């Protein structure tokens, strides 16, 4: 079956470089022409560059034309996006995509997606703070880190009914800040614990709080 | 400045033909993306790896709207023509 | 420029109902359109190339029609999993374009949403900030109102939303809204309140609390 595996993104700061690659499995890569695509958080589809099956033909966007450098390494079934003088505006998740013939759309495969921030900031865990409870809610606010994803699982999994994950806001400081909730019956705040479970890759940062009425 | 064709996409036209004037002529439609340079070659018969196509119009292309003529000379015996994956026999005399 | 307009922004559609999807293009781009499929947190999947031909393994409910300027993409029989929003894509000429996407929900019966406020946590009050956070639970359709009052007086510009995606389960939004204030100001105050407007409460719906209670 056609793989195509996405690598290389991150954190950079404005003005500084980042090399994405995609490796590609299933299919005679050479054959192939490849694409890159990109989506900043919450937008729509936005096409980057083009090479053709041999490199000979290469084409790009005009928002990112003179900066960003498309190859392939069809030796190692590898391809590149070489991203200079980034700005903020270039932050999105960064696709791979395959074409069904030799250079043109449509884009018959997709990678999962490479997530690429473009900011000054620093790398910083999160605060996590207990939202304290026929029904009722309780929950964990998962403040001040940098950069996304967070992950919040409850109980270490075993309690995912009724549970609400909400989108990371962006708040003036630069850094996000998400809510995680859960529905329980009031009977069960007597007896049962309920701890959440954040982890934020970035930083290492591994974070259980338990959630006290 | 033009990206190459998408080789996939070529039917004939007008599949090569005696021109009158020493020359071979052929049209080609494309079904890809534009605009774009028409890749083309040929080869004589066992001998892949030589182009032998001597282009009079040396930078076809298929622009949004036209393009797609082709005129060249052949060396005399068996040759292929090919335009992308595109391929017509020619016999030069 | 070729320009590529997608119509309308967003369907309700009720399951097993049948759903039309319109995409303009400022001049012809012949046949060569394709549609694409992407899921919340997925990357996109190719469902039409070639204005009309199905892609390899979509399902015989998704059709496709027209050409030149005009093009449409119908889902006969709106499954569960076929909720999503969805791209058009000329690739007649360079540079390839996407539509800006119509996202595509499941239309339901209305549901009020279960109201519950959080005070900030003694942590978070520690650090000098406190976060005041609202939870509107379980709701259809999406549009909803939340308004904070401080003593009864209205606040604006410290308070920001997250909404989740519509619930794959019950096809239901949730809405997280988060009160910010300085320490200083929180401890200024008594009562804090979250009102919410929203179309299947007969009138808008207060959860308070005073602070110290």
């Amino acid at each position: 079956q056609v793989q195509l595996v996405e690598s290389g993104g991150g954190v950079v700061q404005p003005g500084r470089s980042l090399r994405l690659s995609c490796a590609a499995s299933g299919f005679t890569f050479s054959n192939y022409g490849m694409h890159w695509v990109r989506q900043a958080p919450g937008k729509g589809l936005d096409w980057v560059a083009v090479i053709s099956y041999d490199a000979i033909s290469k084409s790009y966007a005009d928002s990112v034309e003179g900066r960003f450098t498309i190859s392939r390494d069809n030796s190692k079934n590898t391809l590149y996006l070489q991203m200079n003088s980034l700005r903020a505006e270039d932050s999105a998740v960064y696709y791979c995509a395959k074409s069904p013939t030799a250079i043109d759309p449509p884009f018959d495969y997709w990678g999962q997606g490479t997530l690429v921030t473009v900011s000054s900031a620093s790398t910083k865990g999160p605060s996590v703070f207990p939202l304290a409870p026929g029904t009722a809610a309780l929950g964990c606010l998962v403040k001040d880190y940098f950069p996304e994803p967070v992950t919040v699982s409850w109980n270490s999994g075993a309690l995912t009914s009724g549970v609400h994950t909400f989108p990371a806001v962006l708040q003036s400081s630069g850094l996000y800040s998400l809510s995680s909730v859960v529905t329980v019956p009031s009977s069960s705040l007597g007896t049962q614990t309920y701890i959440c479970n954040v982890n934020h890759k970035p930083s290492n940062t591994k974070v259980d709080k338990r959630v006290e009425p | 400045t033009y990206t190459m064709c998408d080789k996939t996409k070529f039917t004939w036209k007008r599949i090569p033909t005696d021109s009158g004037h020493d020359t071979v002529v052929m049209e080609v439609a494309f079904s890809g993306t534009k605009p774009c340079r028409i890749p083309v070659r040929a080869v004589a018969h066992g001998s892949p790896d030589v182009n032998v196509a001597m282009l009079m119009t040396p930078n076809p292309t298929i622009e949004n709207n036209g393009g797609g003529f082709i005129e060249m000379q052949l060396p005399p015996g068996d040759n292929i023509i090919y335009v992308g994956e595109l391929s017509h026999q020619w016999f030069q005399k | 420029e070729i320009v590529m307009t997608q119509s309308p922004a967003t369907l309700s559609v009720s399951p097993g109902e049948r759903a039309t999807l319109s995409c303009w293009a400022s001049q012809s781009v012949s046949s060569n359109l394709a549609w694409y499929q992407q899921k919340p947190g997925q990357a996109p999947r190719l469902l039409i190339y070639g204005a009309s031909t199905r892609a390899t393994g979509i399902p015989a409910r998704f059709s496709a029609s027209g050409s030149g300027t005009e093009f449409t993409l119908t889902i006969s029989s709106l499954q569960s999993e076929d909720f999503a929003v969805y791209y058009c894509q000329q690739y007649n000429n360079w540079p390839p374009r996407f539509g800006q996407g119509t996202k595509v929900e499941i239309k339901r019966t209305v549901a009020a949403p279960s109201v519950f406020i959080f005070p900030p946590s003694d942590e978070q009050l520690k650090s000098g900030t406190a976060s005041v956070v609202c939870l509107l639970n379980n709701f259809y359709p999406r549009e909803a109102k939340v308004q904070w009052k401080v003593d009864n007086a209205l606040q604006s510009g410290n308070s920001q939303e997250s909404v989740t995606e519509q619930d794959s389960k019950d096809s239901t939004y949730s809405l997280s809204s988060t009160l910010t204030l300085s320490k200083a100001d929180y401890e200024k105050h008594k009562v804090y309140a979250c009102e919410v407007t929203h179309q299947g409460l007969s009138s808008p719906v207060t959860k308070s609390f005073n602070r110290g209670e």
